[PDB]
């Protein structure tokens, strides 16, 4: 194990004040640090903590080639779509995981942060696209979507749609329509050179045994 | 929030530039429109521009004569207006129009463009004396006629505001001369006409000409 | 170019009534039809988009229907804040077009007719002109007619009129109207009156004004 | 696919010479045929064409056990009431749609067919009833209605009323008082073979490739 000691900045991801819209999701790169995941999997905060290709309790034993933390807000009934092989407006047009995903998907209800008494409309999702999004592709365009045969010429009209729609979040919504903050931790467990490692304590180097 | 600027009085055949500043929403994402409303008329669309300025369209009343433009760094929309006719006299509004996808609509507060060859002039002041014409007991209409001014806002009152109760001031009429007039009225007992002083107060604020003038009853 | 006809040009109603207004397109526009409310000196507010979808934060008493050429807006139980002018707008193609909006202008019923008239003032005469002030005041309907009596001829074309908005407490208007004459006309003639004609009454009303004769 | 034949008899519904009164509304059952709904929807003349739970282009891609076509004349301003969740004398006493309706409502102005210069009084509607209709209930009864306490004994009187009233369609009526022909299409899927389908399109043949 390498002899660095600075802990990874997960507080800057999970305790950020504003999250992104799911069409315009954030990505943070995590590198050259000690990743204690126990602060995450021993927390009582999270309504979802699903790991893929790894188990949560094993994470403090591992080293990771690179780590990415991706952040956005969605509805409670859309957290289902943040998994490998899924489909629907979020998986198809906003945020796609690869089928071979290695990492963890973490989500908590944020109806006390991301809802306002008149409705909060700051958060959006893409409703229309010509084709499905590739794994970890991002699309922040606002071209008018052409649903039919005639060109739109950058103007909404018959079969010509603005591609993004807002989530209106009220504190009174049923839980499947409340806002959830989602973090996706993504990493490669292949034995390439690794700058992120769990809190493991190294021994001396013993030879001829 | 949307805020239009650049209106006012113009000579026919002249030019003007409207501007509109956007605050509290992602202006850069959207089509934006100019819409107008002539005094006492309905809404009329003028022009549209795409989110990035690539495409522009106009009503046939204004095509060639007007140009729509934006810059998203300044959150600002513009309308260059050339060859201004009296026909172009209206409140102009800056707007995001909904089509088929749910979103928050915005309309600005609107700015007035006036196109005519008249020029600023003070209130021609003409109180109305009943003189036992059109009176009966507990009823007599005092009145005050105000005429021949070009900027719209003239303010009026009875007895320095002390006779406010039951006052009617009628909306101003544009004459064939290109100049405005209005009248202002109050109904009071005929026996009271000798008691109060019955000043019509009148103030054309764009002229800064204020004059307060006496009704002279029983005079003919 | 798509023409939109709004069928009631003005309505009168009382709080708690249902109201309906209609819009009729010159071709099919599918569901591409917005509805707006406007109040005097304010900007239009969007109520309905598509043809049926209620806009964010709009009261649930407003509803829209239609898909094709015929469209309606309803107000389920009318309230003191709903007395305004209402416009339809098609969203289908360019140019974007509006209907000539429906006024909803009586705030509450009363029967009251009321008629009166006033002469061309001597304190006006100094203008070198005459200006009569025909003046029916605080009446519930807007609908009325004005006539003139100068030397017992009935004047026409030489006129204008103005109305104050339907009163917040009374629900009554007041109207003013003006015949106007040159120095060479107002001294040449000597007998004068307005006459006011109004369907809330069995007769017109008229009174003698006598410019240069009193 | 085999070439397109046995088209559904919509011309017998839409181009009938006389329609029903709304209290005595006709129902036609459509089965064992090819239904080109886009030939209806692309036709001119329809003042209303509104679909619930379906779109006309998607209906050409769907199959059903039956289609029901219900038809009648109403006043032009009553067409508003031919929808899910509506109230008023048509929706309440004459023709009721369910709140879970799957179907299309089609209407057009028929002033030139259904008005007369002497006034047309051949079309009636139910003015009075004990209670509101169930969805797709019909009531052709002519028993004298009772608003009072006495049994009306089949005789009209003080507050004993004939339950049906005529429209009086004059060619000079305002457009809200003119006659409108209405067709409602209900799409039915059972535990049975789907006997109604949209037309299947074919390419050319390509031999030797
Ligand atoms: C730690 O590892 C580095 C090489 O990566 C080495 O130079 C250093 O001497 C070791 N010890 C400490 C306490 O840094
Ligand atoms: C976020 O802040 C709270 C309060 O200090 C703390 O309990 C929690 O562990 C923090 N989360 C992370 C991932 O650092
Ligand atoms: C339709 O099919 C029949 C045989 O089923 C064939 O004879 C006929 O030519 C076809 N019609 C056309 C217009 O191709
Ligand atoms: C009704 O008749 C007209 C004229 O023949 C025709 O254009 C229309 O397509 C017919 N409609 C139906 C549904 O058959």
């Amino acid at each position: 194990f390498p002899n660095i000691t600075n802990l990874c900045p997960f507080g800057e991801v999970f305790n950020a004040t504003r999250f992104a819209s799911v069409y315009a999701w954030n990505r943070k790169r995590i590198s050259n640090c000690v990743a204690d995941y126990s602060v995450l999997y021993n927390s009582a905060s999270f309504s979802t903590f699903k790991c893929y290709g790894v188990s949560p309790t094993k994470l403090n034993d591992l080293c990771f080639t690179n780590v990415y933390a991706d952040s956005f807000v969605i509805r409670g009934d859309e957290v289902r779509q943040i998994a490998p092989g899924q489909t629907g407006k979020i998986a198809d047009y906003n945020y796609k995981l690869p089928d071979d995903f290695t990492g963890c998907v973490i989500a908590w209800n944020s109806n006390n942060l991301d809802s306002k008494v008149g409705g909060n409309y700051n958060y959006l999702y893409r409703l229309f696209r010509k084709s499905n999004l590739k794994p970890f592709e991002r699309d922040i365009s606002t071209e008018i979507y052409q649903a039919g045969s005639t060109p739109c010429n950058g103007v909404e009209g018959f079969n010509c749609y603005f591609p993004l729609q807002s989530y209106g979040f009220q504190p009174t919504n049923g839980v499947g329509y409340q806002p959830y903050r989602v973090v996706v931790l993504s990493f490669e467990l292949l034995h390439a050179p690794a700058t992120v490692c769990g809190p493991k304590k190294s021994t001396n180097l013993v030879k001829n045994k | 929030q949307l805020q239009e600027s650049g209106g006012g009085l113009v000579q026919p055949g002249g030019s003007l530039r409207l501007s509109c500043a956007a605050s509290g929403f992602t202006f850069s994402s959207y089509e934006m429109n100019w819409v107008r409303q002539a005094p006492g008329k309905g809404l009329e669309w003028v022009a549209v521009i795409s989110y990035d300025g690539s495409n522009k369209y106009y009503a046939d009343s204004v095509k060639g004569r007007f140009t729509i433009s934006r810059d998203n760094a300044k959150n600002s929309l513009y309308l260059q207006m050339n060859s201004l006719r009296a026909e172009d006299t209206a409140v102009y509004y800056c707007a995001r129009l909904i089509t088929m996808v749910r979103g928050e609509d915005y309309w600005g507060q609107g700015t007035l463009v006036t196109v005519s060859s008249a020029s600023t002039k003070g209130p021609s002041v003409f109180p109305l004396a009943p003189s036992s014409k059109s009176t009966s007991g507990g009823t007599a209409a005092l009145g005050c006629l105000v005429k021949d001014y070009f900027p719209e806002p003239v303010t009026v009152s009875w007895n320095s505001g002390a006779l406010t109760s039951g006052v009617h001031t009628f909306p101003a009429v544009l004459q064939s001369s290109g100049l405005y007039s209005l009248s202002s009225v109050v109904t009071v007992p005929s026996s009271s006409l000798g008691t109060q002083t019955y000043i019509c107060n009148v103030n054309h604020k764009p002229s800064n000409t204020k004059v307060d003038k006496k009704v002279e009853p029983k005079s003919c | 170019d798509i023409q939109l006809t709004q069928s009631p040009s003005s309505l009168s109603a009382s709080v708690g009534h249902r109201v309906t207004i209609t819009c009729r397109a010159s071709q099919s526009i599918s569901s591409y039809l917005n509805w707006y409310q406007q109040k005097p000196g304010k900007a239009p507010k969007l109520l309905i988009y598509a043809a049926s979808s209620l806009q964010s934060g709009v009261p649930s008493r407003f509803s829209g229907s239609g898909s094709g050429t015929d469209f309606t807006l309803t107000i389920s139980s009318l309230q003191p804040e709903d007395f305004a002018t209402y416009y339809c707008q098609q969203s289908y193609n360019l140019p974007r077009t509006f209907g000539g909006g429906t006024k909803l202008e009586v705030l509450g019923t009363v029967a009251a007719p009321s008629v009166f008239i006033f002469p061309p003032s001597d304190e006006q005469l100094k203008s070198g002109t005459a200006s009569v002030v025909c003046l029916l005041n605080n009446f519930y309907p807007r609908e009325a007619k004005v006539q003139w009596k100068v030397d017992n001829a009935l004047q026409s074309g030489n006129s204008q009129e103005s109305v104050t908005e339907q009163d917040s407490k009374d629900s009554t208007y007041s109207l003013s109207s003006t015949l106007t004459l040159s120095k060479a006309d107002y001294e040449k003639h000597k007998v004068y009156a307005c006459e006011v004609t109004h369907q809330g009454l069995s007769s017109p009303v008229t009174k003698s004004f006598n410019r240069g004769e009193c």
